[PDB]
């Protein structure tokens, strides 16, 4: 009687949704056709006899990815008319997907959301995935969040956004729409998790020893993180954690809800079994700055609160004996007004392996969600990138001619300045 | 806007520093971007010698020979390899003391001031005109009308 | 890791490389089509030292080939294993130098070198951890001895901390094929001492002497001299590509064989070498290897090593053998020849063992010794130079391209100073 | 509830660590996979279900040896991320591994040490192994000892250093870094044991009758000595000895803690059983000058204190009856201010045999750790070797250019002179 609905918008969102939906189907024993040859209820729904239907909706204005989905092996799984598709792409223009073509599509998506919500009885909250540096992704994510915040109100929404890397970039105009989308979801989303690609590339290179990774390898790690986060809702555990038990433990103030994640262990089968993978060493590896899932240095800032999930055969006393060691270290310092900052969850189900993938099978794993003061650097560098081109008003004509006003750029800049001032004000000791 | 006398000088010195930091021939394969960012903010011995050579200081006397500069560099450099902006300023002051060492009647402050006049640091255009590369093209496998064509467009001007 | 790139220039260097790469490919089991067909697992573990990886699974050497005329590279491509070289790395001019050092270093070599430096920079910036560069060129030619040495200075200016190798063939007065050899030999030795971290002299006269006396084959050709030089070249870096009892990279040899920064001119030799008819008579034992290793006729240079005293020596044993025997034999070769070893540095022989022998041989040894007997080569080169220069013979060819006699005088003075200060330590006593 | 942590740094250190870790696993019945098919707790830790993890860490800057370890039969035993490896070797340069590349690696090693120490509850002390005549070994050993001496303080550290032989040597520059490392560990290590290779070669030749030994045969004897030293912590015995009960019995003064070891019996199965191996004859063989494990003559100096361990079915009265005989002999004389100088330990577990090894199975064995005044000869000869090359400042440029100051060589010379004067001052009678 506990449910959650995941929203996938944009090319990156759909490509990570595919990645998480192989993993969930594999973890619950459901074949790609949707047929089994009481834990499924969190992500799926029973049709009365036979197949299961995911509680997910796919959105995009550009039809190529959806058409690829509707012809692959998973054509029989998803309901045919929840893969909403458009005709014309926003083409990396934020104003397009927020004012011009997204408005005519958003009504169908909201109707689908209502039709899925009326089925659930114990709706925990929503999940949303969107790559920020794109037109349709950021614009439609903003519009959907704004509609949901007023249609439903206090229901919790979680956002797994992928911000651009510090120096590596695929587009040339992504700072503009990244800043605008951060403006939009700052006052509209309860949790936002950092996911830039460069850090995960470094993780793959160093640990998985892959020298030529593709997007699928990144999306599989993200899917594993999602599964670790939501395992506690569908498996028995000695110390459970619910989604609604987050803003009471990781969010000191309503404005501050951007945090960065990490995962451990990450190791290949060729050298995994030569070492014992004790809980102490994995919880040490999870706190290593080089294993952050976002390219930010935690040594440059304080910690505010750490929520970290275990799964497997871990015993609570071993967890406490390792939290003490971390509190001992002099290179990791917490904020003054937080004496204890750890929330611990323990689950029994070990992580599942996907055949043909990178990760091996292990009995212990740890996933941490940590809120730290050091996150302000990404905001500062994105702001610096934005200012350089906004000084000469470059690329603005592509946005003014799509219905957006001239002054809309300035207030996003003011909100980022306010956020940066707030992060500095919080981190000073009393 | 304006800058302080040591800093205007400091602003011009920072401009020279940032220019010579980018001239480094980095040896190695598959760097991290953190290392590239670090190397853009530090000067190595070769780029420091290039600076002294372009400003006509290197090998001018026995106290500023390639070996003497190498010893001075290893003694005052960060990690014995690199100069940041502050260590670069200290190294220029040490080079000024060495370069004018035979002038016994000059204070160390007057030796540094005399070096800053010698490099013309107070004139940004003359100071910048002494900046020279090492090497780059923009990757393009290279090899009667070559002489340049300044297409002076006809002013469709106020009178025209 | 710790890999090196190959750069060769001139006709002689290109012909040396055309056999060096064949030897390396045969050692690693790489077919002339770039496809691995080896037998042992160790043949692939450290292949990144010399070979790059491309799509389709084939391997390509990271070699750069340069010359001022296109004939030699147009000929090496049609030879065996000629297809491995990437066509993009071939850089050449349309004029040539005509064995004139000035043309290959001031007028023509200066304009062309930008293109080859571009690809050199591309190769070095990319690689995992740079170890260094190795250079093959001849001092008897104009374009080689000019462009190679100027490239040495350009590389050293950009990578001051990396290591640099040069295998240099100096013109002997016995077998002379060019009348202007002393000029470009003396000019090149001036620049080579200032920038090269290691230098290894090789003489055609010594190669002919070895081929006629030890192998006793009737008709030597350039293919045999190239094969001997290639075996000697491969022997130096063997332990960097294979496991062993005492691994010793190039930097470790640099530390242990160069007492003072200006004394880095070594002469080498390879053992065993036996005739076809006597290859069944001999038995391969450590004493048999070490007695041939220190043999005077076995040196790759006409310099007589019992005309001076060794400053230091090195040996790189190959194959599986006991270390106790190696150490005791090294001690014995140093007790019985105390007159030819300098006395103020005790224990001046370095040894290393690699467990992987050459293909077809059970044991092999590469010898690199820094001796004071090398002064005789510079003495005779300078003697011929001063015999020819006093009349200003052939000087107008050099002086017509911006060069003057002052650079000749400085080069002669610096070379004589090197000769004097190299023997200064021969008479030094404790 | 008693633990010890062993540190292995450098090629020689790792190669002797492998040797001791086959022996411990064999002695405690643990298979190479780490699975058993309460004495293990001294060297191992229980993971909760199944495998055991050694309390050891492997360090090296040059990756070949670690890669060999991670692919052998013991790939599953060691934890994957305690085999810390670098990229660039120090290349026999001490200044490199103490100032340039060792500093960036030492932090990870210290983090691993903390993570291993927090698990232990009754930590007795540390063990460290390092071949002194190498760059990375000596430099990293010095840096680790210096960090540990201040991080932990009074915890005991034991060093099994391998000094170079009197005349046999593999490098040419090893006296410099040997002297510097002796300087570093003189004021930082509680116990140092002499282990030069020449004496053990002679032992193998005379007793084991092997004419072509390799490094493995030496390392097996060293491993047997280590096992004999640490047997008393993990087996029941009539007269136990702890590690902390050494500086109260073998170290008369804080400066003097270099002592040399011996072992008996050493005999092959082909002629072992023809003789009875009584306790008297083995304790006589242990005191023979030719059976010293370091090439020093005890007849040239006095004894200060002898700590000697037995194991097997030995009875204390037979031990006393043999100590009396040794006190009787006129060729062994103790220092005047020490009336009794023997500390005796008796253990019941006989030494274990490694299959395919050299030593046979016996019921009685003796291992002696003896502190004697004759050790000053190795210091004097190393000092003489150092002075010869330091007179002309040879090879110094390889050290000055790696960040080390010019005067750092002199103070090590002064400390060695002080140590030699102290050894002479102690040995004179009152
Ligand atoms: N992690 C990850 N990021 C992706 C992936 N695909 C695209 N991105 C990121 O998404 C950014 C651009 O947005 P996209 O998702 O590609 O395109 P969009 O969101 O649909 O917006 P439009 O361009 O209007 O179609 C790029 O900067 C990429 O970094 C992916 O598969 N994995
Ligand atoms: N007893 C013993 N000694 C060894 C062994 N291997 C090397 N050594 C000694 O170690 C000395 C040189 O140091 P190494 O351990 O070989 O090399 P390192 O300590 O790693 O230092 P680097 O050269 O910088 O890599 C030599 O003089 C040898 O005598 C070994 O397996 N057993
Ligand atoms: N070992 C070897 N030496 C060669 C070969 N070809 C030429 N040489 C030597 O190179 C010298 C001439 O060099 P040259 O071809 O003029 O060099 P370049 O000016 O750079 O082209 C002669 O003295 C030969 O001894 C060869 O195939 N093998
Ligand atoms: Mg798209
Ligand atoms: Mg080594």
């Amino acid at each position: 009687m506990r449910e959650v609905i995941s929203i996938h918008v944009g090319q990156g969102g759909i490509q990570v949704g595919n990645a998480c939906w192989e993993l969930f189907c594999l973890e619950h024993g459901i074949q790609p056709d949707g047929q089994m040859p009481d834990a499924f209820n969190t992500f799926f729904s029973e049709t009365g006899a036979g197949k299961h239907v995911p509680r997910a909706v796919f959105l995009d204005l550009e039809p190529t990815v959806i058409d690829e989905v509707r012809t692959g092996t998973y054509r029989q799984l998803f309901h045919p008319e929840q893969l909403i598709s458009g005709k014309e792409d926003a083409a990396n223009n934020f104003a397009r997907g927020h004012y011009t073509i997204g408005k005519e599509i958003v009504d169908l998506c909201l109707d689908r959301i209502r039709k899925l919500a009326d089925n659930c009885t114990g709706l925990q909250g929503f999940l949303v995935f969107n790559s920020v540096g794109g037109g349709t992704g950021s614009g439609l994510g903003s519009l959907l969040l704004e509609r949901l915040s007023v249609d439903y109100g206090k229901k919790s929404k979680l956002g797994f956004t992928i911000y651009p890397s510090p120096q590596v970039s695929t587009a040339v105009v992504e700072p503009y729409n990244s800043i605008l989308s951060t403006h939009s979801l700052l006052e509209h989303t309860d949790v936002a998790v950092m996911l830039d690609n460069e850090a995960i590339y470094d993780i793959c290179r160093r640990n998985l020893d892959i020298e030529r990774p593709t997007y699928t390898n990144l999306n599989r790690l993200i899917a594993q993180v999602i599964s670790s986060l939501t395992a506690s809702l569908r498996f028995d555990g000695a110390l459970n954690v619910d989604i609604t038990e987050f803003q009471t433990n990781l969010v000191p103030y309503p404005r501050i809800h951007f945090m960065l994640s990490s995962y451990a262990p990450i190791i290949s089968a060729e050298k995994a079994y030569h070492e014992q993978l004790s809980v102490a060493e994995i919880t040490n590896s999870a706190f290593e700055p080089a294993n952050m899932m976002a390219k930010c240095d935690p040594r440059h800032g304080k910690y505010m609160a750490c929520s970290m999930m275990y799964r497997g055969d871990v015993v609570p006393k071993d967890v406490n004996a390792s939290i003490a060691t971390i509190k001992t270290k002099r290179t990791i310092q917490f904020v003054d007004w937080c004496p204890t900052g750890f929330k611990v969850g323990i689950n029994y189900q070990p992580p599942t392996v996907v055949p043909g993938g990178d990760l091996a099978k292990v009995m212990r794993a740890v996933c941490m969600i940590s809120n730290s003061t050091a996150i302000a650097e990404v905001f500062s560098r994105l702001d610096h990138k934005f200012d350089l081109m906004y000084a000469k008003r470059a690329f603005v004509h592509w946005y003014v001619g799509e219905g957006m006003e001239e002054g809309e750029f300035s207030e996003a800049r003011e909100d980022l300045a306010a956020l940066e001032k707030d992060y500095e004000e919080v981190g000073i000791e009393t | 806007k304006n800058l302080t006398k040591e800093q205007i000088r400091m602003k011009n010195l920072k401009e020279a520093f940032n220019f010579y930091c980018k001239q480094q021939n980095v040896t190695g394969v598959a760097f991290t971007f953190d290392r590239i960012v670090h190397e853009q903010n530090v000067i190595n011995l070769a780029c420091f010698m290039l600076f002294l050579k372009q400003f006509n200081i290197l090998n001018k006397n026995k106290y500023v020979t390639k070996r003497e500069i190498q010893i001075m560099f290893k003694k005052y450099a960060l990690n014995y390899k690199e100069l940041d902006l502050d260590h670069f300023k200290i190294m220029i002051e040490k080079v000024a003391i060495a370069f004018y060492k035979e002038e016994e009647n000059l204070s160390n402050i007057d030796r540094v001031e005399k070096l800053y006049q010698y490099i013309e640091i107070d004139n940004i255009h003359k100071f910048r005109s002494k900046f020279g590369l090492l090497n780059q093209p923009f990757n393009i496998q290279v090899k009667p009308f070559d002489q340049g064509r300044d297409i002076v467009l006809k002013k469709v001007d106020p009178v025209v | 890791m710790r890999e090196i790139v190959h750069i060769q220039g001139g006709q002689c260097g290109n012909q040396i490389g055309a056999k060096f790469w064949e030897v390396i490919s045969d050692e690693h089991g790489i077919d002339p089509t770039g496809t691995y067909h080896g037998d042992s697992d160790l043949q692939l573990e450290r292949i990144n030292v010399y070979y790059n990886e491309a799509t389709g699974g084939r391997y390509v050497p990271r070699a750069i080939l340069m010359d001022l005329e296109p004939g030699t590279m147009d000929s090496v491509r049609a030879g065996p294993f000629g297809q491995l070289f990437r066509p993009d790395n071939f850089v050449f001019g349309q004029t040539g130098a005509g064995n004139n050092w000035a043309k290959g270093h001031y007028t023509e070599g200066a304009e062309l070198i930008d293109s080859v430096l571009d690809v050199v920079r591309k190769e070095a910036e990319g690689c995992d951890c740079l170890q260094g560069f190795q250079i093959t060129h001849s001092l008897g030619g104009g374009t080689g001895s000019g462009m190679g040495t100027l490239l040495i200075s350009k590389v050293r200016e950009e990578y001051p901390d990396r290591i640099m190798e040069t295998f240099s063939v100096v013109p002997s007065p016995k077998v002379s094929d060019t009348v202007v050899e002393p000029y470009n030999a003396t000019l090149s030795v001036h620049q080579l001492v200032e920038n090269a971290d290691e230098c290894m002299v090789i003489d055609n006269e010594a190669l002919y002497d070895i081929c006629f006396r030890t192998l006793k084959l009737t008709t030597p050709t350039y293919g045999d001299l190239n094969h001997l030089v290639s075996a000697a070249m491969s022997g130096v870096t063997c332990c960097l590509r294979f496991p062993g009892q005492l691994n010793s990279d190039l930097r470790k040899l640099a530390v242990n064989l160069i007492p003072f920064p200006r004394l880095h001119f070594f002469m080498i030799g390879f053992a065993p070498l036996t005739s076809r008819g006597s290859q069944q008579y001999r038995a391969l034992t450590v004493p048999e290897l070490t007695q041939q290793m220190f043999d005077a006729k076995n040196m790759m240079c006409a310099a007589d090593p019992r005309h001076g005293r060794y400053l230091t020596a090195s040996a790189l044993f190959r194959g599986r053998m006991s270390t106790k025997e190696v150490d005791e034999q090294m001690l014995n070769v140093q007790n019985k020849n105390s007159s030819y070893f300098v006395e103020w540095i005790p224990n001046n022989i370095k040894s290393s063992i690699c467990d992987i022998p050459p293909k077809g041989l059970k044991m092999a040894v590469t010898f690199v010794g820094n001796s004071t007997a090398i002064q005789e080569m510079f003495k005779r080169v300078a003697e011929q130079f001063t015999a020819m220069f006093r009349r200003k013979a052939f000087l107008h060819w050099y002086t017509g391209e911006g060069m003057d006699e002052m650079e000749f005088t400085e080069a002669e003075s610096n070379m004589n100073d090197l000769v004097s200060e190299y023997q200064q330590y021969q008479d030094a006593t404790a």
